[PDB]
């Protein structure tokens, strides 16, 4: 995974991370810029709009929960497959959401943290966040092999 | 296949970029060698290290090529078509890497535009990066 | 774009299926569903035991769209529109999956007209589903 | 990977597989299908039109090298990575093929599979090839994580 500068260069850095809102922005934008990831969400009510997912309370609190499992992660970076192996049963065979979605929902955050930290948010750091989200897609993906 | 408060939106956005654009190409192109080093290959003639002048000046080209699809969002297969031909003809460019260069991109206009980057703005820049991106596709032999 | 040569190989493919358009799309569904099995949960009101009525009512019907932009080809986007609304907008059918649908009319195809199927053929076929698929997201951008 | 009695499934039919000439016919169609491959091959001479690249005699050879590889893996399934960990790190960290093209020659081979076999290859018994080319491909990409 992360060599042992590089977990603690992201782990330095995610102290850093105001974690609750970057988790809330970060879905928003996933269902306001991918239209497709709304059907997993269709019972959380009005998202037909920009300001309607920006403003939806529910929406802000699986944004949370989303990025606390993520954050768990982040003190796991040795098992990420053991980490999220009770999640992976549930996106796999519960939702069937499609692993190409645990990548863009990545990306995605990496683009929220961006807009946050600005150019503290180094090439370097960024690719080091690259790894840390590909590790979390293919430990959600695993129960799909 | 776009909108029109994403065309507003999308010059908006390159507006407050302005003479950055080269700049700002450059950095793109170095988070995409570092985040996905597989795009490396496709430059082996370059310096790839940080501030060299081949990245600079290859930024600078992609950012004009960006600077004319922002000035043509109405007729993206029609002025990207040579571009097009050459990535798939001559330079054989995986199609799998047009999504990486944007989220680079993205990631890198992120970076310097905090409070002008909202969910609706993002949206319409990864909408416009995909328009480009398909028409950079387009022809494959 | 379809080149001239494609667009004999893809009419004279498809005039071979002839009348079995609608078994081979029943087929190439089933193909999907098995080998792919998230895609079953776009369908969960359909029965989708091998030889299911629903199955084979839909196979009859992506045939009937195949069969009609094999009779279009110089104009894909513009046939196939009303279709593009339906599995975006209404069913949010994830990008991904159009490229395996399309896989799996290629080994349907490949499985009953092996001695059609050379490689260009493969090649223009390919190209006319990555054609539809392509259409078929398009409103998403 | 599969049960003790899909592999046997699979195993079954392979042995009916004349794994030379699918090959062969495997590795030209991806060249003609998807060109932006071709660029890993310039050195195998003439690759200009779908005859060239069908009757290139080292495309020949190569496919042969590509598809005895895979019977080799149809032998350890239980243990595709390891088996495979050489070749994941010449394809990565040397010829930088990008896993997404695993998958494409995966399922070309599952297309000729088809032609060569015709309704003996069953909706079932392709779904048990699906899952072996997705694990072959899952090896060759490791090197990646
Ligand atoms: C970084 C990738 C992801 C992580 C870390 C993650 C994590 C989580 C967590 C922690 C939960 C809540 C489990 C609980 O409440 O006990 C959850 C639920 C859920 N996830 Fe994800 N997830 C990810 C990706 C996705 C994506 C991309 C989608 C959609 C395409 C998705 C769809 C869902 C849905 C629909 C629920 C339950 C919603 C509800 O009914 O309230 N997940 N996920
Ligand atoms: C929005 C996406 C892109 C745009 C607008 C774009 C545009 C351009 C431009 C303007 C050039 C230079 C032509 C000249 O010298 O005047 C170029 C060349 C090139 N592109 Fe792209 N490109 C894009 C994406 C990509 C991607 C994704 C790759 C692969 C990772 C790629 C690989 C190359 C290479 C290797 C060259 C030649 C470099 C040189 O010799 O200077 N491009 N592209
Ligand atoms: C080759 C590309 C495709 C074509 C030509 C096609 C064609 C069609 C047509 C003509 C309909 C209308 C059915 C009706 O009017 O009742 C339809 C509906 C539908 N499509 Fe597709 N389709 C394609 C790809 C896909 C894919 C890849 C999926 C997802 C795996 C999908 C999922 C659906 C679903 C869930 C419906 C509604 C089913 C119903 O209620 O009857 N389609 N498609
Ligand atoms: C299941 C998929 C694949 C398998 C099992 C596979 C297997 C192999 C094997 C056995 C070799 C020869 C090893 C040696 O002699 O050292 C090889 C070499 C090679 N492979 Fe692949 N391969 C696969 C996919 C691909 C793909 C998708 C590409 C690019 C599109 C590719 C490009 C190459 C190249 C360029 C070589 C070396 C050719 C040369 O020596 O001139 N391979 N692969």
């Amino acid at each position: 995974m992360l060599t042992a500068e590089e977990k603690a260069a992201v782990t330095g850095f995610w102290g850093k991370v105001k974690v609750d809102e970057v988790g809330a922005e970060a879905l928003g934008r996933l269902l306001v810029v991918y239209p497709w990831t709304q059907r997993f969400f269709e019972h959380f009510g009005d998202l037909s709009s920009a300001d309607a997912v920006m403003n939806n309370a529910k929406v802000k609190a699986h944004g949370k929960k989303v990025l606390d499992s993520f954050s768990n992660g982040m003190k796991h970076l040795d098992d990420l497959k053991g980490t999220f192996a009770q999640l992976s049963e549930l996106h796999c065979d519960k939702l069937h959401v499609d692993p190409e979605n645990f990548k863009l929902l990545g990306n995605v955050l990496v683009v929220v943290l961006a807009r946050h930290h600005g150019s503290e948010f180094t090439p370097l750091l960024q690719a080091e966040f690259q790894k840390v989200v590909a590790g979390v897609a293919n430990a959600l993906a695993h129960r799909y092999h | 296949v776009l909108s029109a408060a994403d065309k507003s939106n999308v010059k908006a956005a390159w507006g407050k970029v302005g003479g950055n654009a080269g700049a700002y190409g450059a950095e793109a192109l170095e988070r995409m060698f570092l985040s996905f080093p597989t795009t490396k290959t496709y430059f082996p003639h370059f310096d790839l290290s940080h501030g060299s002048a081949q990245v600079k000046g290859h930024g600078e080209k992609v950012a004009a090529a960006l600077t004319k699809a922002v000035g043509h969002l109405d007729d993206l297969p029609g002025t990207l078509s040579d571009l097009s031909d050459l990535h798939a003809h001559k330079l054989r460019v995986d199609p799998v890497n047009f999504k990486l260069l944007s989220h680079s991109l993205l990631v890198t206009l992120a970076c310097h535009l905090p409070n002008d980057f909202t969910p609706a703005v993002h949206a319409s820049l990864d909408k416009f990066l995909a328009n480009v991106s398909t028409v950079l596709t387009s022809k494959y032999r």
